[PDB]
RNA sequence: AAAGGCCUGAUUUUAUGCAGGCCACCAUCGAAAGGGAAUCCGGUUAAGAUUCCGGAACCUGGAUAUGGAUUCUUCACGGU
RNA sequence: UCAAUGAAGCGGAGCUGGAAUUCAUUUUCCACGUUCUAGCAUUCAAGGUCCCAUUCGGGGCUGAUCCGGGUUGAAGACAU
């Protein structure tokens, strides 16, 4: 009879094979759609004349965007539905429960075009 | 068959033979869990005439309850 | 070689930290492991009443070597064969139609606790072969009692899986032949012989002897240095 | 009527110990094969105060006989140990103040501290300031050491049970009068919620069997059964003797 | 209580499986006054700011070349 | 039933040293690498021996006696 040499007299538990799920059939079978969408992110521009007068001055445009929506979305959602790039996003939750993000533009880009190009102002 | 005689001898538990199988077995079923699964009975005869059988789907427990 | 020398280590108490050793003996193994060997050790630790320990008195390497082989001479059908001998069935019932008699007279080991006792009471059984490690061991346990009743030569024999590895069983728990081949007849009588020398003619002597008792290494030891001492 | 003061502190909600600022429990090394056969050598790296405790406790480092790293132990400091000095811990130790040995390997008459009460539990007996043990005695067949405890009384261990050499350090602390309530409060803020305590007598019936009455008595005699029961047990418990301890 | 995750370098049908290494730890909740990475000044509103604007910094996680340092006494040299 | 430990060295037998004024008789026991010093002590260990076909390296045994896999101590049919 030959023995194994064990240098732990603890004894661990092996590791043995554990094999991914192979699913006889689909979770749900119909992916979602995405639910954060560019259009689900920008809900509409804010135009407060304390709003309108941060357009013409400082560069930003001020947007009513989704609860759901942190600073990457908001970033995304407006270059791609204004094709305007963006320098810097402010966010805040604003006492009515939505979120306003102010969306300061580079340089390159005035605010006033923007948001003519929007239809406000 | 067999399961008349273990009907017969299972009566016996006084006996040596079920005497020294009664001292080795409680031993085990103290060692165990409370409540375990067991992986056939220990008394065949008396799980059949209670309805067991010997087919998928019909599952055995061990359970100790203090007394 | 003037770079190389010897450094040896102290493995000794409070000196040069210790090596890797076997350990193997002091390994703290899961519950079930304990639970076996320990199960293993108070079986023979306590005093086994005869009806038991009469088993683990087991048919020795040779003869069960020569048993075994006149068993696997009459293997049951497997699934294989059966279906094809339904078909040879079919044939005949199809062309020949003598009564049913396409396959002939089958010559297979008996297997089965209930049909084997049974074979036993009937006096059928010409050997059988009990398992030594039946779990609970009710189910055996009056066998060779029944078998010394009933003239039945008998042998405990080990392995449960070796019983059934000659079924195309898992696990037979008893085997049986009822009867042979002409070509055979001498070996199954020259083996019932040895068989019964071994378990049937003890079968009286056996059954007043208790099993068990048996010391652990330690209180053996400490045991016969007091036999010695005083 | 009501739980009385004795009672609610089983409870243990606000009569717990005060243990946030104890360096840990005093022990010596768990009971191993170096100090089975042989001696190991520890260093004493720190004396130190701890919280609660009269007596002060010596940090000893150890090398780990089985893994290169150094382990660590919380000792009672006897008496005369130093920073830096030696510790040597198994059968085959020195006969010297601090040093861990077995009781069967040591004279008659050595005195020994923190005593094993059963060989490896690391220490039960004479771990005050200033107590110590004394062996009087050693049984050889059946390994038996019989010792004089702080209290008294002699008790019979077996000879495989560890000691350190000398006394308790920090004796003489009680010889000093605390003066005033104050150092009492700082004494027993550090140790549990024993303090102040108010008389029984002092109390309403429904507080304890001495309270009631139109003077301050207590009615029944102080010495009370050992069969009696929780909510009884006020006043001197199974007393074999009261007064003056004057023969 | 059989309570488990950390690197290999390989391999360049290559994904990260795959032969060695390491590890003895073992939920989680508990402080907007405890511990803790890193920001300031000036200006600006009706109402916001160490958060916005201008200027000037810093930290953390990433990536990444250049310069410099070292390097045929290979892993710097000086000072008792 | 009690206690401890990352269940690491338990039990038995050896070997060697040693007192034994041991007879070739473990019939004997003993001891089994560490004590001036607030250093250091880890890389399957260096060395010895053997092999691979060895590819810079790898594997054996030994170093580090053997055997029983009862982790070890207490307690015990009492206690619980
Ligand atoms: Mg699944
Ligand atoms: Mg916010
Ligand atoms: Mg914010
Ligand atoms: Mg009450
Ligand atoms: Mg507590
Ligand atoms: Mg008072
Ligand atoms: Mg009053
Ligand atoms: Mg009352
Ligand atoms: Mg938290
Ligand atoms: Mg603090
Ligand atoms: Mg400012
Ligand atoms: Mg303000």
């Amino acid at each position: 009879k030959a023995l194994k040499v064990r240098t732990s007299a603890t004894f661990r538990l092996p590791k043995t094979l554990k094999l991914a799920r192979a699913p006889k059939y689909a979770s749900k079978a119909v992916p979602h759609y995405n639910r954060l969408d560019s259009y689900k992110v920008i809900e509409q521009p804010i135009t407060s004349e304390t709003a309108m007068k941060k357009v013409e001055d400082g560069n930003i445009l001020v947007f009513q965007v989704s609860m759901k929506a942190n600073k990457y979305q908001i970033k995304k959602a407006v270059k791609e539905l204004y094709e305007v790039d963006v320098l810097k996003v402010n966010t805040l939750v604003r006492p009515n429960g939505t979120k306003k993000a102010y969306v300061r533009l580079t340089a390159d880009y005035d605010a006033l075009d923007i948001a003519n190009r929007i239809g406000y102002i | 068959g067999a399961y008349k005689y273990l009907e017969e001898l299972q009566r016996k538990k006084q006996s040596d033979v079920l005497r020294f199988l009664q001292r080795v077995r409680v031993w085990e079923y103290r060692q165990k869990n409370v409540i375990h699964r067991a992986a056939r009975p220990t008394r065949p005869d008396k799980a059949r005439r209670l309805g067991y059988k010997a087919k998928q789907g019909f599952v055995i427990y061990r359970v100790r309850v203090r007394r | 070689n003037p770079l190389t020398h010897s450094t040896p280590k102290n493995f000794g108490i409070g000196q040069a930290v210790q090596p890797k050793r076997n350990l193997s003996r002091y390994v703290k193994w899961p519950e079930y492991v304990r639970v076996q060997r320990q199960k293993k050790i108070l079986s023979i630790r306590l005093k086994v009443p005869p009806t038991i320990a009469q088993f683990q008195y087991t048919l020795d390497r040779n003869t069960a070597a020569e048993t075994f082989k006149l068993f696997n001479k009459y293997r049951p059908e497997t699934a294989a064969e059966k279906k094809e001998r339904l078909t040879k069935e079919a044939a005949a019932v199809a062309e020949g139609k003598s009564k049913q008699d396409a396959s002939p007279k089958p010559y297979a080991v008996k297997y089965g606790l209930n049909h084997v006792v049974a074979l036993i009471e009937n006096k059928k059984a010409k050997l059988v072969l009990i398992a030594n490690d039946v779990d609970p061991i009710e189910l055996v346990v009056f066998l060779p009692a029944l078998c010394k009743k009933m003239g039945v030569p008998y042998a405990i024999v080990k392995g449960k899986a070796r019983l059934g590895t000659l079924v195309n069983q898992k696990t037979s728990a008893v085997a049986a032949l009822t009867e042979v081949r002409a070509e055979d007849e001498a070996a199954l009588a020259k083996l019932v012989s040895t068989i019964d020398a071994n378990f049937a003619d003890k079968y009286d002597e056996v059954k007043k002897h208790w099993g068990g008792g048996i010391l652990g290494n330690k209180a053996q030891a400490k045991m016969d240095k007091r036999a010695k001492n005083s | 009527g009501r739980v009385i003061r004795n009672q609610r502190k089983g409870a243990g909600s606000i009569f717990t110990s005060h243990t946030r600022l104890r360096q840990g429990a005093a022990k010596l090394r768990t009971l191993d094969y170096a100090e089975r056969h042989g001696y190991i050598r520890g260093i004493v790296k720190q004396i130190v105060h701890d919280s609660g405790r009269g007596a002060p406790l010596a940090k000893v480092v150890f090398r780990d006989p089985y893994k290169y790293r150094l382990r660590e132990e919380i000792f009672i400091a006897n008496e005369g140990v130093h920073t830096g000095q030696f510790i040597y811990a198994g059968k085959k130790a020195s006969l010297n103040v601090g040093n861990v040995l077995p009781l069967g390997s040591v004279p008659e008459g050595t005195i020994v501290s923190n005593v094993e009460e059963k060989p490896g539990d690391r220490g039960a007996l004479a771990r005050a300031s200033g107590n110590y043990v004394i062996i009087i005695g050693h049984n050889p067949d059946e390994n038996k050491t019989r010792v004089r405890l702080p209290s008294g009384a002699k008790k019979v261990i077996s000879s495989d049970a560890r000691g350190v050499i000398g006394v308790i350090a920090g004796g003489g602390r009680v010889d000093k009068p605390l003066l005033k309530a104050g150092r009492a409060f700082h004494k027993y803020r550090l140790k549990r919620n024993s303090w102040p305590k108010t008389r029984g007598v002092a109390m309403n019936p429904v507080d304890h069997p001495h309270g009631g009455g139109n003077h301050q008595h207590i009615g029944k005699a102080s010495t009370i059964s050992r069969g009696a029961v929780s909510g009884q047990k006020a006043g001197l418990i199974a007393a074999r003797r009261t007064g003056l301890l004057r023969g």
